[PDB]
């Protein structure tokens, strides 16, 4: 699922809740900044709530968090 | 939050020496091996423009003679060779924490050989005249160091009040300075004298230069 | 091509509102985020806040908080920003820059820039004067004249010699003010060869005033 | 209460290649 239509860049936007698909990985959440280190053999990670705590970008190398959005 | 400083305020550094410029951070941006910090180049009467991204990498047209790198909360900025289109203000930035802060700025300046002042003097324009004013204005062009003394004689008799002095920032090619001095004076008080002085204190130069016109 | 461009200057009264425009052009306007940059001559560069014309949500400082406005207007594409009883001590240049996002984010774009001062003087329209020695005998072989400008409100003013026609030689001093007034002067060097058998002209353009005045030397 | 996105980020890997 790595070509789909124009959206192959769709430049990041960071601090803001969205809904977001990484490498064919739904999800929701805030995009902040991480201090985590990874190892870079390895693609993401998860929690122990089987959810996935950090993205890593395809292109750029970098590690990013997935925080949760406010709900009630 | 995190706050940035920067030291020293100001730098003079001269041709094909190195300048370095440190910004300090309050607590460590540095994050998945990488930091954040970002530097910046403004001139007088342009807005900021981007220098290097993340401190590793140099944007794309901006000269190879700018560099730098660092680690923690201590970076520096290097330059090298120095050119004269090189004088601004540069700034550091951290996107790492919310809300995000600037730095607070240094003053380059460029050191070079002396040069004699340019004294020319103006007398007031008849057009002013008719309004029932005058004002003597007398330019100075292409001296350094920016510290310089102007002084004012009226028929012999000098006057240090009423005296509009202004100066401005290096230039990017000729790199040397320039100002100006206006004297305001009424229509009654211009009849009553002849001469105007336009003088002024270099250090090179040993006897000051006295330009003056007869009305 | 992505441009921003701002208006020039905006004067405004104590107690009342201002208002600033910052027109997007060449990429989608409710994608990323707008900023707003206060710098005050001699604070060096202070943060105002960010906007997402989306939803319309800010982050503000809170030293800004309660203060500044910020709001959007999505069909123009322009991003807007109002200050809460503009004072002696608000006047200052306001940036508009995108913030770009690749990792880290920087600041790839920037305004034209918009002065904001805070007075309680009227538009006045300026006055421009020839400046010349009147003759020489051997002096140099070069020609310099100059060009006083002063009883104008506000600052600041285009001052170019010929319509920008000489790109050398040009230098433009800082205002004064005195008497609720500014007053600046500028100086032009030509060859010898030039101003005997060519005239040049002091062009002075005030856009707050709506006015241009042109004189000959 | 959930608060919703306004907006969708999809990013794919760069292509080396593709296959025929």
């Amino acid at each position: 699922a790595t070509v789909c239509g124009p959206k192959k860049s769709t430049n990041l936007v960071k601090n803001k809740c969205v809904n977001f698909n990484f490498n064919g990985l739904t999800g929701t959440g805030v995009l902040t900044e991480s201090n985590k280190k990874f190892l870079p053999f390895q693609q993401f990670g998860r929690d122990i709530a089987d959810t996935t705590d950090a993205v890593r970008d395809p292109q750029t190398l970098e590690i990013l968090d997935i925080t949760p959005c406010s709900f009630g | 939050d995190i706050v940035l400083t920067q030291s020293p305020a100001s730098l003079a550094v001269s041709l094909g020496q190195r300048a370095t410029i440190s910004c300090r951070a309050s607590k460590s941006v540095s994050a998945s091996v990488y930091s954040y910090m970002h530097w910046y180049q403004q001139k007088p009467g342009q807005p900021p423009k981007l220098l290097i991204y993340l401190a590793s990498s140099l944007e794309s047209g901006v000269p190879a003679r700018f560099s730098g790198s660092g680690s923690g909360t201590d970076f520096t900025l290097n330059i090298h060779p120095v050119e004269e289109e090189d004088a601004a203000t540069y700034y550091c930035h951290h996107s790492r924490e919310l809300p995000p802060a600037f730095g607070g700025g240094t003053k380059l300046e460029i050191k070079r050989a002396d040069a004699a002042p340019t004294v020319s003097i103006f007398p007031p324009s008849s057009e002013q005249l008719t309004s029932g004013g005058a004002s003597v204005v007398c330019f100075l062009n292409n001296f350094y160091p920016k510290d310089i003394n102007v002084k004012w004689k009226i028929d012999g008799s000098e006057r240090q009040n009423g005296v509009l002095n202004s100066w401005t920032d290096q230039d990017s090619k000729d790199s040397t300075y320039s100002m100006s001095s206006t004297l305001t004076l009424t229509k009654d008080e211009y009849e009553r004298h002849n001469s105007y002085t336009c003088e002024a204190t270099h250090k090179t130069s040993t006897s000051p230069i006295v330009k003056s016109f007869n009305r | 091509q992505v441009q921003l461009q701002q208006p020039g200057a905006e004067l405004v009264r104590p107690g009342a509102s201002v208002k600033l425009s910052c027109k997007a052009s060449g990429y989608s306007f409710t994608r990323f985020w707008m900023n707003w940059v206060k710098q005050r001559p001699g604070q060096g560069l202070e943060w105002i806040g960010m906007i997402h014309p989306s939803d319309s949500e800010t982050r503000l400082n809170q030293k800004f908080k309660d203060k500044a406005t910020l709001t959007v207007d999505k069909s123009s594409t322009t991003a807007y920003m109002q200050l809460s009883s503009p004072t002696s001590e608000d006047s200052a240049v306001y940036y508009c820059a995108r913030k770009d996002y690749d990792y880290d984010a920087w600041f790839a774009y920037w305004g034209q820039g918009t002065l904001v001062t805070v007075s309680a003087a009227k538009t006045t329209p300026p006055s421009v004067y020839p400046l010349a020695p009147g003759s020489a005998a051997q002096t140099n072989s070069m020609v310099t004249l100059g060009c006083l400008v002063k009883g104008y409100f506000p600052e600041p003013v285009t001052v170019t010699w010929n319509s920008g026609s000489l790109s050398s030689g040009v230098h433009t001093f800082p205002a004064v003010l005195q008497s609720d007034l500014y007053t600046l002067s500028s100086s032009v060097t030509v060859p010898s060869s030039t101003w005997p058998s060519e005239t040049v002209t002091c062009n002075v353009a005030h856009p707050a005033s709506s006015t241009k005045v042109d004189k000959k030397i």
